[PDB]
């Protein structure tokens, strides 16, 4: 004690895996990111309790859906991800995963995590969503996604730069604690 | 030893410092994946060694667990250690033999495509599905087992403290082992993936592993499906149980079914639904229907009865049953078996008109396979 559990969800190429691996890895990884994680048992202190933070990847699984809610039981808290490259894994948010998770893990709080947000001034990325007329989802469209799906929060990040991952994990750790 | 040698975070710090400067950045990368699929194969293989080495056997000789206790915990676990130490040999035998010069500590992998669509295929394959259909398709009641075990045995309790305290890393307590097992299968795909894209310009290669991507798709695609039989199966068990042995229902045939002709049927889906009798009341029901039957069950006195309607077989043959809309009424569906002198026609309605097609839909799927 304290033990507690974190699952990871979201689309397919959202940045869940690099997430977690940037988050634990003790050091960053500057030239090869590894392609899966396995599993690892975060020390991790706020608001001065020291927490046994278990993550958990479900990258793999997006697609085998009596699989994919193996890793769901006895969850403390969820990491929702979309990318904010991706206005269509946002919309994904509230369709397929809130439903799936608030079932299977019921009472359990949510973070909703924007990845790759080094992407949302990216002049590529810009180009390419504007052929389907999008565009980067904005800060606030991500506040409230978070506001009408009951999030515990909102935080965005990116893998690639390591900014806003440990505020990400601190949240969710505040998550894990409450009753 | 290689698992000394595996304790290095990447291929780049595996090798000599001097061969790794002589390697194009492609190259590198290309390394890189394949390492990690062996050294995460190495971890597996070792996580299900403690499982057996350290957990079972344990279990087995503090607390005196049979064999097939263990099995409720860690089902197929020798099969797994067998599958996946074969699998691990044959990735160590490619490296050996991929080493450059004298030299024992640096290798390339020119080509590993070949060793994954062996692995996956023919009998291997076969024995991928039937292992991890049943390891994944009981994985809840496994975690389940150990969850009461744990609350509720005070010795196993004090035996698993006491491994946590000092055997095995947090990591890998049992339930942390049992997912870690479920997860792997998963993990192939991606890696295969990343191998073929980092793979330039060898063709051979680049088929093989695509060959190998499709291929353990295949396993997985089974191994999920065998998952959702074996939710079928408990739920059905679920049911059965419930049914207490005082209930019983004739069929059109004359056959009286009973609580224990449920066992051992095959359960397609099950459902809430609402029967309507010749006086058009409502009857609260669980649709059940089963590969061959369907069956109608009212929940009175916190268990399950054959529902009475109008005195007809609320056990339903499939084999000449016809599935009609009523007409005029969106939620409402016909059932008339078409096997007798008197065709018995039975009325149930749902929760929505979507449900109610959907109902319709399956119905006649299972009588369309059945006949
Ligand atoms: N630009 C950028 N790319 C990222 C970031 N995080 C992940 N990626 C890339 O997005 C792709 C998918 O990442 P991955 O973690 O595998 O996504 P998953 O399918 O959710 O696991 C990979 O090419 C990653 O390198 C990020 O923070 N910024």
């Amino acid at each position: 004690a304290i033990r507690k559990k974190l699952v990871i969800v979201g689309d397919g190429a959202c940045g869940k895996t690099c997430l977690l691996i940037v988050f634990s890895k003790d050091q960053f990884p500057e030239v090869y990111v590894p392609t899966v994680f396995e599993n690892y048992v975060a020390d991790i202190e706020v608001d001065g309790k020291q927490v046994e933070l278990a993550l958990w990847d479900t990258a793999g699984q997006e697609d085998y859906d009596r699989l994919r809610p193996l890793s769901y039981p006895d969850t403390d808290v969820i990491l929702m991800c979309f990318s904010i490259d991706s206005p269509d894994s946002l919309e994904n948010i509230p369709e397929k995963w809130t439903p799936e998770v608030k079932h299977f893990c019921p009472n359990v709080p949510i973070i909703l995590v924007g990845n790759k947000k080094d992407l949302r001034n990216d002049e590529h990325t810009r180009r390419e969503l504007a052929k389907m007329k999008q565009e980067p989802v904005k800060p606030e469209e991500g506040r409230d996604m978070a506001n009408r799906i009951g999030a515990f929060g909102y935080m965005e990040c990116s893998a690639k730069t390591k900014d806003g991952v440990r505020e990400v994990f601190e949240m969710a750790t505040r998550a894990a604690l409450q009753a | 030893s290689m698992s000394k040698q595996l304790e290095a975070e990447s291929w780049s710090r595996i090798i000599d410092s001097k061969f790794l400067k002589q390697q194009k950045k492609d190259v590198v990368k290309r390394q890189e994946v394949i390492y990690e699929l062996m050294q995460t194969e190495f971890h597996h293989v070792r996580t299900l060694k403690i499982m057996s080495g350290v957990y079972s056997q344990g279990m087995m000789a503090d607390l005196l667990f049979e064999q097939q206790m263990v099995e409720k915990l860690f089902p197929c676990l020798d099969e797994l250690i067998s599958i996946h130490s074969q699998f691990f040999q044959r990735i160590l035998e490619r490296k050996k033999e991929s080493l450059v010069d004298k030299s024992e500590k640096n290798f390339l992998i020119k080509r590993i495509g070949d060793v994954l669509v062996n692995q996956f295929s023919g009998e291997n394959a076969e024995r991928l599905k039937k292992t991890y259909g049943k390891f994944c398709g009981q994985h809840n009641q496994s975690v389940n087992y150990f969850k009461d075990l744990y609350a509720k045995d005070k010795r196993f309790q004090a035996f698993v403290k006491k491994k946590m305290s000092s055997s095995v890393v947090r990591r890998l307590g049992i339930p942390e082992c049992i997912l870690l097992v479920t997860q792997r299968i998963t993990k192939y795909p991606v890696l295969f993936q990343r191998i073929l894209q980092c793979t330039k310009d060898n063709e051979v290669e680049q088929e093989d592993l695509a060959q190998s991507l499709s291929l353990v798709k295949d396993v997985i695609g089974a191994v999920d499906s065998k998952v959702a039989s074996y939710e079928k199966k408990v739920r059905l068990n679920e049911i059965y149980t419930k049914t207490d042995s005082k209930s019983i229902m004739r069929m059109k045939s004359g056959q009286m079914f009973a609580k224990e002709d449920l066992k051992r049927k095959k359960l397609v889906r099950d459902g809430s639904v609402f029967l309507k009798n010749a006086a058009g009341r409502l009857k609260e029901v669980q649709a059940v229907l089963l590969t061959d039957i369907l069956v109608f069950l009212q929940e009175k006195d916190q268990k399950y009865i054959f529902a009475s309607l109008d005195q007809k077989s609320t056990v339903i043959s499939l084999k000449k049953l016809i599935v009609r809309e009523v007409a005029h009424e969106e939620k409402g569906l016909f059932l008339i078996s078409m096997g007798m002198t008197d065709p018995e026609m039975v009325e149930v309605h749902a929760s929505s008109k979507e449900e109610r097609n959907s109902w319709i839909q399956i119905i006649q799927d299972t009588i369309n396979t059945l006949n």
